[PDB]
């Protein structure tokens, strides 16, 4: 029963910074690769930033490389997603999903958590 | 073994995948999923071990086939392959690894998990039926042709996209038969029995079945297998789930009379599974049908199905 929750999203103008926090349970969070998703709005769902196991490996999208920053708490099952220099196409829905991604940054695993809403806009 | 294989870390090119966990089973083979290091890319691995060179050949073409069907949105991409000797190998037998894209997942799964929601739309088995035979065009269109012989839903995946891809080819081939009253009996026992092996019980053709007809055994067995499909989505069992082969060779099915929700797909089951491959739709025909089908309905069939790509 893999369950998970998203929060610390909001509205804020381009070259703001947030913070979004996830907490995983019904799985073996430390043994697994987790990830960080967006749903954008026109284009649909696509992968963001992803982790392993053991946070010795770090991977992020060409459009968020050196802007965002991933992160993870085994010892509270949580994941961490640190956004700064913000833009417009940064606006979308996000989730934290299991595993990566196959092909052109499309998820493995679909979104079956609500997500939190990120707004990027004056 | 196969078993252990899992929590590993191999090498292709660049590559450096971590294999995290097992996809399907198979008595030669084992699926799995694997990860690379470096990116974060999944992929599907696929592992052969097996001192029988027959079955050692038969992957050598299945990799081939998959180079040249590549670049088709309906298709699995073909990512990398490696030889592995005897030796080498700690199972003591040959080995074969063949990487594809990962999908979410074998599109059966996902309809009985969704079956809650109730009947399928006419829309959504337009849209699935359509990717199908993109896909299988794409085979018949390539030189030499090329037969898949294996049509099957199980062989249908869902993408990452929404969109239906086929996988397996361990059945393919692109050489036909042409069996005439020059052949022997014993000729024609012998080429049954080859074409059996790779083909599934309720799926198999009249032309594999009755080889006193001198029917062709050529693309036309793709043709009768969609026709199988597209009963299995409307109606949701097979048209020769008995499997019988009077049934088959006889071509003795019943479409439900008082359908009226799949109503539209009547004409083309019927014109799809003919005794006779040589009366049997081209797959031309059968995707030009399809897309006035589509256009009459107002719906793109190259569009991703989002019913399903939401299902969990
Ligand atoms: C994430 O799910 C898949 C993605 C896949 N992506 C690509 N190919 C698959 N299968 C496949 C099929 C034929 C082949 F020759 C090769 Cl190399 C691979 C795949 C099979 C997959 O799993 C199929 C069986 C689903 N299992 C069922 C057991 O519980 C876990 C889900």
């Amino acid at each position: 029963q893999v369950q998970l929750q998203e929060s610390g999203g909001g509205l804020v103008q381009p070259g703001g910074s947030l913070r979004l926090s996830c907490s995983a349970s019904g799985f073996k969070f430390n043994d697994s690769y987790m990830s960080w998703v967006r749903r954008v709005p026109g284009k649909g769902l696509e992968w963001v930033a992803g982790i392993w196991e053991d946070s010795s490996a770090a991977h992020y999208r060409d459009s968020v490389k050196g802007r965002f920053t991933i992160s993870r708490d085994n010892a509270k099952n949580m994941l961490y997603l640190q956004m700064s220099s913000l833009k417009s196409d940064d606006t979308g829905l996000y989730y934290c999903v299991r595993r990566g991604y196959s092909g052109d940054y499309r998820p493995i695993n679909n979104p079956s958590s609500q997500g939190t809403q990120v707004t990027v806009s004056s | 073994s196969q078993s252990d294989f899992v929590g590993q870390t191999v090498e292709l090119g660049e590559l450096r995948l971590r294999v995290r966990r097992v996809l399907a089973e198979g008595g030669f083979a084992f699926v799995y999923e694997a990860q690379d290091v470096g990116s974060g890319r999944e992929y599907a691995l696929k592992r052969l071990l097996s001192n029988e060179e027959e079955k050692n050949r038969a992957i050598i073409q299945e990799v081939c086939f998959m180079k040249k069907l590549s670049g088709h949105p309906n298709i699995v991409q073909f990512c990398s392959a490696a030889s592995i000797g005897k030796e080498e190998s700690d199972t003591g037998q040959a080995e074969f690894l063949l990487l594809t894209e990962l999908c979410k997942g074998q599109l059966v799964e996902f309809l009985k998990k969704m079956e809650s929601r109730g009947p399928l739309s006419c829309d959504t088995v337009l849209k699935i039926f359509y990717q199908t035979c993109r896909a299988v065009q794409h085979m018949h269109r390539q030189k030499p042709p090329i037969i898949h012989r294996d049509l099957k839903v199980e062989n249908l995946l869902l993408s990452n996209q929404g969109t239906i891809k086929l996988c397996d080819f361990g059945s393919a081939t692109t050489i036909s038969h042409y069996p005439d009253y020059s052949w022997s009996a014993q000729r024609r026992a012998l080429v049954e029995e080859e074409i059996t092996r790779n083909t599934t019980p309720m799926y198999r053709t009249p032309e594999i079945i009755d080889l006193y007809s001198n029917f062709p055994i050529g693309e036309k067995q793709d043709i009768w297998a969609l026709g199988c499909i597209l009963y299995l989505l409307c109606f949701r069992q097979h048209p020769f789930e008995d499997g019988a082969k009077l049934r088959i060779v006889n071509g003795k099915y019943s479409i439900p009379p008082h359908d009226t929700q799949y109503t539209v797909f009547h004409s083309l089951i019927r014109a799809m599974l003919q005794v006779n491959p040589e009366e049997r739709l081209s797959i031309a025909e059968v995707v030009h049908q399809l897309q006035e089908i589509a256009a009459a309905r107002n719906v793109n069939p190259k569009s991703p199905i989002t019913e399903l790509l939401e299902q969990n």
